[PDB]
């Protein structure tokens, strides 16, 4: 819709400006752009539409940008069910727990990995805390991440 | 307490204990410690004060220097603004990168002058300790 | 184990065997020949016959993989590497020529007729088979019986054995040994066979003791697992043998017993002269029977009536009514050139008849020559109603006889479950085939298809039910057709049935009305071909039955299906002196009996016995490979074994299945057994690669490995999606800062440049210096 495309516009600027204002954005940021308009595509997802592994590789106008966002819209988003399901498969106890160490492993080691920094990051952000045994309720965590930075 | 020092200072600097600072006053004490400035340095160093250097025109030029700056809290935050995880440290390559080619790009010298002091140990540059050092 | 009791029961094997040289090549005499390849040439393989050492070529795709000496005389064929018509025929024939006549074919048993008595049924042997698990002891029919018992007991459900095979195979002998077995682990039961066989068996070319009725006998069990009763059901007795018997065949056994002098005392009670070749109704075909002593069989039959608990009058009522028949056919006649109605040609024999049936000889011949509103009969209309009467009496005797023997067995004791045994009469093709045969054959079909259903159609269904994993397999084994050609709405029988109700009808409107409906509209129905056996009497059409092509002559099929006895004589006998005598079409009726039988069967855990006729000569220990092989084909043995080896080894309890495979269609999950019904449904999973189950799912082979594939995939994605979610959260979190960081950087950039320039201020330098 218009108020929508206007939103793409709004954000496109903040970005195209920061990597040198000139009406073009580094295809390596196309991810973060859309990540700002709510959506959270997967790296596999982004490259599919035009994203790049590195800066410099290439820049893009707003003309080519419209469809990348048309694209990253029709792509699957994870529900609470799904995040709850997957996390259960690591719980031997079955009581909604996990250890810090393991959670760390899941994030950094499995699936489209996550740097060790983004991890200590979101941990601190969501202010996730372990008990005496060093375990955490993965249910709470999933809920925050899902919540947003500003709830 | 910034004043208490200023005075006691002006005292040690004002050698001929005449309540005034003269080209000989400066030259005097400098040499008693480390290398001192050349006549030209001493000259324009005084010309920086309209009239005689009583403990007043002293505190005047010193205060007009340290004026036009912010807080130790205001700066410690402009820093934690890149410290997502809230660890109270910035990764050295990061900060260096920010200052170097972002915003109002620094220069190699600004870069060297700055890090010659900087408290970096373990890859992480502690912006707290450094905010203090640069401030109070 | 050194046990003498295993002489003809336990298998008594190395070198010269190249798994690439040695193979099975088609043969005309032996069905398959042991060959050793010599040279390939595209498709033309050149092998050497190990036997005669001759040579020949054979299409490459006609060679069959031979099994290694590792499986010589194997007890269970499902355990062989190769289960092909040549490996099977070889294994059997191997065992057979060594005394071993029992072999498992996977889940069911194979019995090859011995044509000789074997010391394998003794009480010594029965002791050893008791409570033994099929793999624990050599193959034997006792094992099949013993196991059905254990199942009924532990599983708490009815069991059942369908003993099938061709005519002269071993269906009856084996049915009896099963009962004799179950009885031994009672006296009257065993004793009901001698009387029923005397009245419902006869020499035939094929069988000297051919059963001419279908037999289903259920054996009830009580709360301590012991025999507590039993009943018998019979089907379609050959009413026709009574008055007629093709050459080389005899009438029922009794008639010959009755004229031997086993009990001279009875001669005057029946009014018979001890000469069978004296009575037309029983000397048409054969008289004597190699290996059947009518003298002793009569005695034992008499002896058996006693044990059954038959009052002396009762058992003399039987004997007389049947000897009476021996007279109905002695009543000669004549016409009287004019009108012909017909007149008698004496009365001596027609009285003995009225006498034995306790009715007036006068009132008889009367209601027989001018049935009453009156309506006289000609000279043949009579001789044929005579036969109509003989046949109809005998059909009542036999029926009453069974009701009575059940009287003696339906002990009102307490019943839990039972074990039935089905012995139905088998396939038979003669020189001339008519309605009688179509009936037997339609019967036998039928059954085969049951095995096909429960064996292939069935197996996979349960896999689905339980909700396991699997992919379908078409064994291509269906006769619904043949079945359909005969039984369905417009079928053969239905045509005949609607043709009887018309008095106008005849052997030609029936014959034409048939082609009219199925010629070219059903390929099982084919114009009569060409002779495959001398003396091959007339044929009007052919049917392609599971075990053979049968040329049927439909002449006389209209009267054969609509019975017809002077409703007059039925009045005479209705009020006869003898107490016994005093006491819907055939097609429809039988079709119904049969359907009811089948219905009763389906509610069972079937164990199958497969009989096999070794040759067409009735001689023992001799094999005719072609014939054998041929049976190992129309019976479905091989296939019957593939699934036992092939099958669906997976198995999952819906409770543990839902927990592990919900994550594969969660947008369809609002009960563990339905949830899975959904998941596997969502995935648009092939009904083949899996099966139902009450408490568990059955997935064909490999499938579960593949589900754990899809399972991971999803688990990886989801993990990525939550990492994506974490990537998007952190980005959006730092969005204010793109303004915030632009400021927070200008602070630091402008405020370091200050502290930088302040240190480059002489005053400050010198100041800092003084400091201490």
């Amino acid at each position: 819709s218009q108020d929508e495309i206007d939103d793409l516009k709004d954000v496109f600027e903040l970005f195209d400006f920061w990597d040198g204002r000139d009406g073009a954005v580094d295809a390596f940021k196309l991810g973060d752009v859309c990540r700002c308009l709510g959506i959270n595509p997967r790296n596999e997802d982004v490259f599919a539409v035009g994203g790049t592994h590195k800066m410099g590789e290439k820049s893009l106008p707003f003309e080519e940008f419209l469809p990348a966002y048309e694209g990253l819209m029709d792509c699957e988003q994870g529900t609470f069910a799904d995040y709850m399901e997957a996390f259960k498969t690591f719980d031997r106890e079955g009581q909604g727990f996990i250890s810090g160490a393991e959670l760390r492993h899941v994030l950094t080691a499995l699936g489209e990995r996550l740097s060790d920094e983004d991890v200590d990051e979101i941990i601190k952000l969501t202010d996730l805390q372990e008990d005496l045994e060093g375990n955490v309720k993965y249910e709470d965590f999933v809920k925050k991440v899902m919540a947003g930075p500003y709830p | 307490k910034q004043i208490q020092e200023m005075k006691e200072a002006f005292s040690m600097i004002d050698v001929d204990r005449d309540g005034f600072v003269s080209k000989e006053d400066i030259k005097a004490i400098s040499e008693q410690l480390g290398r001192a400035p050349d006549d030209k340095e001493l000259t324009a160093m005084l010309k920086e004060a309209p009239g005689p250097l009583n403990f007043t025109m002293f505190l005047s030029i010193f205060s007009d220097k340290l004026s036009g700056t912010d807080s130790e809290e205001t700066i410690r935050n402009a820093f934690a603004m890149f410290d997502e995880q809230e660890t109270k440290k910035l990764n050295i390559e990061y900060i260096k990168d920010l200052l170097e080619n972002m915003g109002d790009n620094f220069n190699k010298d600004e870069m060297r002058m700055t890090f010659k002091e900087a408290p970096v140990e373990g890859g992480k540059f502690d912006y707290v300790k450094f905010t203090a050092m640069i401030k109070g | 184990f050194s046990d003498p009791d295993f002489q003809y029961l336990a298998v008594d094997q190395t070198a010269a065997f190249d798994g690439k040289k040695n193979c099975w090549v088609p043969d005309e005499k032996e069905g398959f020949a042991s060959a050793e390849i010599q040279s390939s040439k595209g498709d033309e393989i050149t092998v050497k016959i190990v036997a005669d050492s001759s040579t020949r070529t054979v299409k490459k795709d006609d060679i069959q993989s031979m099994n290694p000496p590792k499986f010589e005389k194997l007890e269970d064929m499902a355990n062989m590497t190769y289960l092909n018509e040549a490996s099977v025929l070889y294994n059997l024939r191997s065992r057979y020529t060594s005394g071993l006549i029992y072999t498992y074919s996977g889940l069911f048993c194979i019995a090859v007729n011995p044509y000789r008595r074997l010391p394998i049924y003794t009480d010594s042997v029965i002791a050893k088979y008791r409570g033994k698990r099929k793999t624990e002891i050599p193959p034997h029919l006792f094992s099949v019986a013993d196991n059905a018992y254990q199942n009924m007991v532990t599983d708490r459900e009815n069991q059942s054995c369908l003993i099938t095979g061709e005519s002269g195979a071993g269906k009856t002998e084996n049915t009896k040994k099963v009962i004799m077995y179950l009885a031994k682990v009672e006296d009257q039961i065993i004793q009901a066979n001698p009387v029923l066989e005397a009245y419902g068996n006869a020499k035939t070319t094929r069988n000297n003791n051919s059963s001419r009725f279908g037999k289903f006998i259920r054996i009830h069990f009580g709360p301590t697992g012991k025999i507590a009763g039993a009943d018998i059901e019979t089907y379609l007795l050959e009413k026709s043998r009574v008055t007629y018997q093709q050459s080389a065949e005899r009438n029922y056994h009794i008639f010959y017993q009755i004229c031997s002098n086993a009990i001279p005392e009875l001669n005057d009670v029946m009014l018979v002269t001890p000469d069978s070749g004296l009575y037309s109704f029983i000397n048409q075909g054969c008289l004597t029977v190699d290996n059947i002593d009518d003298v002793e069989e009569f005695k034992l039959c008499d002896e058996a009536f006693d044990i059954l608990g038959f009052t002396k009058e009762e058992k003399q009522s039987m004997f007389k009514c049947t000897a009476s028949i021996l007279h109905m056919g002695e009543m000669k006649f004549k016409q009287r050139p004019r009108e012909e109605q017909a007149e008698s040609d004496g009365t001596a024999e027609a009285e003995k008849v009225a006498f034995l049936c306790g009715i007036n000889a006068g009132d008889l011949l009367k209601a027989l020559l001018k049935p009453k509103v009156t309506k006289g009969q000609n000279m043949n209309q009579v001789v044929n109603s005579v036969g109509a009467l003989a046949k109809s009496l005998y059909d009542r005797m036999f029926n009453w006889l069974v009701r009575r023997v059940n009287k003696t067995l339906d002990t009102k004791a307490k019943r839990n479950y039972y074990i039935g045994v089905l012995d139905i009469a088998g396939f038979e093709i003669f020189d001339f085939n008519s309605f009688e045969q179509l009936c037997i054959n339609y019967t036998n079909e039928r059954l085969q298809q049951f095995f096909n259903h429960h064996m292939f159609i069935l197996e996979q269904e349960e896999y689905k039910k339980e909700g396991i994993a699997w992919e379908f397999i078409d064994f291509g084994m269906d006769l619904q057709m043949c079945i359909d050609l005969i039984e369905k709405p417009m079928g053969i029988l239905s045509i005949l049935e609607e043709e009887c109700m018309f008095p106008k009808a005849d052997d030609k409107s029936f014959q034409d009305k048939l082609y009219q409906n199925h010629m070219g509209k059903n390929r099982m129905f084919t114009k009569p071909g060409k002779p495959t056996r001398p003396n091959q009497g007339p044929a009007h059409f052919e049917l392609h039955h599971y075990a053979g092509n049968v040329p049927y002559s439909i002449t006389g099929w209209l009267e054969k299906n609509k019975d017809p006895i002077n409703e007059n004589v039925v009045a005479l006998l209705g009020a006869s002196k003898e107490p016994l005598v005093a006491e819907q079409t055939i097609s429809a009726v039988h079709r119904e009996s049969l359907n009811k039988l089948m219905k009763n069967l389906y509610s069972t855990h079937p164990h199958f016995v497969r009989c096999i006729i070794p040759n067409e000569l009735k001689q023992p220990g001799l094999v005719d490979a072609e014939l054998v092989l041929h049976q190992l084909q129309c019976n479905g043995v091989l296939e019957g074994i593939r699934i036992c080896r092939k099958g669906f080894p997976s198995r999952l309890i819906y409770s543990e299945f839902k927990q592990r495979y919900s994550i594969l269609a969660p947008n369809a999950i609002p009960d563990g057994k339905t949830v899975s019904e959904k998941i596997l449904a969502g995935l648009q999973m092939d009904p083949a690669e899996y099966r139902l189950g009450t408490t568990k799912v059955f997935f064909k082979a490999g499938v579960l490995g593949n589900l754990e594939e899809m399972r991971d995939e999803r688990l990886s994605k989801i993990i990525s999606m939550f990492q994506a979610h974490i990537r998007g959260y952190l980005i959006r979190k730092a969005y204010k800062k793109l303004q915030d960081q632009r400021i927070g950087l200008s602070v630091i950039q402008r405020n370091i440049r200050k502290w930088l320039v302040l240190r480059n201020w002489q005053w400050w330098k010198l100041y800092s210096k003084v400091k201490p």
